[PDB]
């Protein structure tokens, strides 16, 4: 069952770089492989097909090649409607299989987010259940790593995160993370911790609040 | 210019049924051979099917063998995707596309698609739960002391989608609002945020407001710092 | 090897076409016959036979095969015979011909019209290869 | 020049045979025909087309070489047309009256001679065949 | 096995006509071209017509074309060659030969003969003369003086052969008899000679048998030494 | 109308020898060239075609081979069997075409005829004519030249010559000669000569007769 193994799984790039994505085929697949586009919410567009025959209508900034069990989609001068992600296929074998996957976001300087946490309110309390949030506010690039601690106590398997777009404007991110807890186990401790690591930060930061005050 | 327009898409329960249509036009769907391709959120894209009526061949993924059957009715130019004994995995997007035999350059040379897919339909939507429809319940994310940052948290909710918005649309810069994330417990959570200056708190309000129209929900929550 | 055709047999609108795809290639020769007969299948293979060195075809154990008027034709051309990416390049005609059908009165014509754009298509770009170029030349190097 | 035949019509025991000349080789493809019309002249060429590469053809005026069905397969085939080598239909005839008794129909006897014009060599044991000469010459336009 | 056999061939006189048969067999006629090959006596091969029957084209040499008709019958394997208003130089052994197309060797290969001629007949002759059938007169050619030579001179006849042979075949050590030499009266001549020793003259005797059939003539004629 | 120059005419030859025939076309004739071998009173018997293809069941021995227009028949080890005439031909445009042939005969050591005259019969005389016969017996090689003198006077067109096939016994050759002349014409004279030049003979030889 023939596996396409894409990278990178994400690239940062600007307007005017000359841009490469690759995929490897776990055994030959022939020419049979093409690459498409696909922007958010939308449907995926073809770019390139047997592996390296350019789709009626598309730019010829986009090519396609071939070395072996290689494959690799070329960008030779990125444009702003060209950020998006992007999937090769091989068709040689059925059934038909996808790479993983290519995000092609901006490129910017750095920027450490802001960090805020938010203990849960009163009226959420009553109801049985605390929720615990961590808010990531506009920062680059997007890989960022934060940790709830309860009483210096890593948690692990009861938070979930979620993050914004690319911003429209300043080209950041941000991102929340929330723990949840009930009402009871909520109780049995005092000091609630997020510590967010992030490249613009010369080192760890922690926000952190006392259940009593 | 041809296109597919996908349709049948919704809610239902595990072990349910439902039946995607793709119709056809500008081109001839008896002739093609075409495609269901799906997209879990925030996953990447899996082939699940094809037909090509022509020849009358059929193909499945393993995953959906003995559960799914594609067909196309020709008088409607429409292929059709029936889904049955369906679970939670198999919510996703459903795209129909078409594949081409050849690409025929206008002038004497003629190049192979070998597989690759021409032209896909918007897609239609499946959800398989067994959640039931439910408005969210709105609590603050109150600041206290720059930027201060503040906040609603919109729990448990269900179906999708939510709409949120600072003092009835008055307020837009420095407004985020997440991605709504999936239970465990099969209801949806998200928080809207907003960074303002410090000292702009007590001198200025802060509502959200929150609107679920499966349910008919309306909340307004106005925010302020803690006492 | 360049002597290497499998042969097979398939139906389209109710009407019967040979199809034999050299295998190193993947070159076709296909036509529409009128019946699924040993002796349509006989003249198809002399008319091959031919054109190109046949030294061996694979096919399966239907009576238009195992006839004494197919081992004569094989035994006259020099044909050794077997029985049990082939089934691929049949799904490629298929697919060819459904795509070219409205360009063609006649199934047969259309045929032929998907045989030619099998044999001079191109795979991997501009660049890339046709099995019809292929073809010739395995057979060109192996006079030398 | 290696894209160029020669196309021509011929009878025997009352029947019309069609023959196609490989000029740059000699290599020859034919089949008996039920009709002289130009619809299987079209359905001829079309098969010749998709086996070799053919660019020119060279007939005469006949009316199955000027219609319409003609002109649309030469069309579609990308084949430019010539109106206006009698020896390798002399060979031909000879061959298939030689064979001929090893062979019921004539259908069959033609497709015998065809397998003998195309494998057969001149000038002894290392001579060539017109079969081996046309792949030769067009392996060596690609290259 | 094959072969061919012609016939038809003889004498016949200046603006007269014949018509040569090439029966064949161990193959079948319709199916090659055939062939007319001549030999004039003493000369090279001059090819003179050919037919294919199965298609139905003839050709001609242009020194016979509006005299000869080459033609077959099917029915009985058999080509003919008419040939009318028949001139002296028309005179010649005529052979019937096959063109095969190809030969097949046996395994798998072809090789094209392109107009060679596998078999040929034994041939039929025909001379075209004025001349009248006439036996010869035979002279001695008489010895005189260790070896020694005598003969018979074979004068004025027609047509050939003539068979000559010396004491009844009990000679024919040292005999040498002469290929006959056309004249230019028409009539054909020739001289068989014999050398022996010097010491058997007078004591053997000598004498030349000569036979003309075409015109029942048998003379023998005693050869001994002159007088002066 | 094309022409095949066959050469050479005649070759001498011995058994074993490596023996080699042409054949030059006047234009072009592609490979559509044959050979053949006739023997004295036979049917010609094909051996070569197409150029350099071996007729079914011809020794080994023989082959051909091209080069443009020049063709060769080559004889690689001469046996006694393959002294003959050989003939090529083109059958590349109508009218096909024959070379004039070459004669292959055997070579052995000079031999130097003896020679006779003799007069004609009285009985011949009594009819008109008179024969005179001059015999060459028994030389090697062939070419010989024999002119007639009557009283001294060099003939010329009233004499044929006739010659033997090489003897099977001793490879030679015999050869007569008759000059023919009217009874009044030869009663006209005194000497008749018949003069004889050949290799074998220091000078030429005469034998005569007064009438």
């Amino acid at each position: 069952d023939i596996q396409m193994t894409q990278s990178p799984s994400s690239l940062s790039a600007s307007v005017g770089d000359r841009v490469t994505i690759t995929c490897r085929a776990s055994q030959s697949v022939s020419s049979a492989v093409a690459w498409y586009q696909q922007k958010p919410g939308k449907a995926p567009k073809l770019l390139i097909y047997s592996a390296s025959s350019l789709y009626s209508g598309v730019p010829s900034r986009f090519s396609g090649s071939r070395s072996g069990t290689d494959f690799t989609l070329t960008i030779s001068s990125l444009q702003p409607e060209d950020f998006a992600t992007y999937y090769c296929q091989q068709s040689s074998y059925s059934p038909l299989t996808f790479g993983q996957g290519t995000k092609v976001e901006i490129k910017r300087t750095v920027a450490a987010p802001s960090v805020f946490i938010f203990p849960p309110s009163d009226e959420q309390l009553k109801s049985g259940t605390a929720s615990v949030v961590c808010l990531l506010n506009n920062f680059y690039p997007r890989e960022a790593k934060v940790q709830w601690k309860v009483d210096n106590a890593l948690q692990s398997g009861n938070s979930q995160e979620s993050v914004t777009e690319q911003d429209s404007k300043d080209s950041t991110y941000s991102l929340s993370s929330t723990l949840t807890l009930s009402k009871a186990d909520y109780e049995k401790h005092k000091v609630y911790a997020c510590e967010v690591t992030h490249q613009g930060l010369s080192s760890p930061v922690t926000k952190s609040f006392n259940r009593g005050e | 210019e041809v296109q597919l327009v996908e349709s049948g898409g919704g809610l239902v329960q595990p072990g349910g049924s439902l039946r995607l249509s793709c119709a056809a036009s500008g081109f001839n769907l008896y002739s093609y051979s075409m495609h269901w391709v799906r997209q879990a959120p925030g996953k990447g894209l899996e082939w699940v099917a094809y037909i090509y009526p022509y020849s009358g061949s059929t193909s499945y993924a393993d995953s959906v063998k003995g559960r799914f059957t594609i067909s196309a009715d020709t008088s409607k130019n429409t292929a059709y995707l029936q889904m049955n004994s369906l679970r939670a995995e198999d919510t996703a997007v459903y795209y129909c596309a078409r594949e081409s035999s050849y690409f025929y350059d206008g002038s004497y040379s003629y190049y192979d698609y070998e597989g690759a897919m021409d032209y896909w339909g918007q897609g239609t939507l499946v959800t398989v739960s067994s959640a039931s429809t439910k408005g969210p319940s709105v609590f603050p994310l109150a600041p206290s002391s720059g930027t201060a940052a503040l906040g609603c948290l919109v729990k448990d909710y269900f179906p999708e989608p939510v709409t949120v918005s600072w003092n009835s649309g008055a307020l837009t810069s420095g407004v985020h609002t997440f991605p709504a994330v999936l239970q465990s417990s099969g209801l949806y959570s998200l928080s809207s945020v907003v960074t303002v200056p410090s000292s702009s708190l007590g001198t200025q309000t802060y509502i959200c407001n929150v609107n679920h129209k499966p349910s008919n929900t309306k909340v307004d929550k106005k925010v302020e710092p803690k006492s | 090897s360049p002597g290497i055709w499998q042969l097979d047999c398939t139906h389209l609108e109710g009407k019967v076409i040979l199809v034999a795809v050299h295998v190193a290639s993947g070159y076709i020769e296909a036509e529409v016959i009128p019946a699924e007969t040993g002796q349509e299948t006989a003249y198809f293979l002399l008319k091959l036979a031919g054109r190109w060195p046949v030294k061996t075809i694979h096919t399966d154990n239907g009576s238009n095969f195992t006839s004494t008027t197919v081992k004569a034709a094989c035994d006259w051309a020099g044909i050794k015979q077997e029985f049990g990416v082939v089934e691929s390049m049949n799904k490629e005609l298929k697919k060819i011909i459904g795509q070219v059908r409205d360009q063609a009165e006649h199934l047969k014509t259309a045929v032929q019209m998907a045989v030619f754009i099998h044999n001079k298509k191109r795979k991997g770009g501009i660049g890339g290869y046709s099995a019809g170029e292929r073809i010739v030349d395995i057979i060109a190097t192996d006079i030398q």
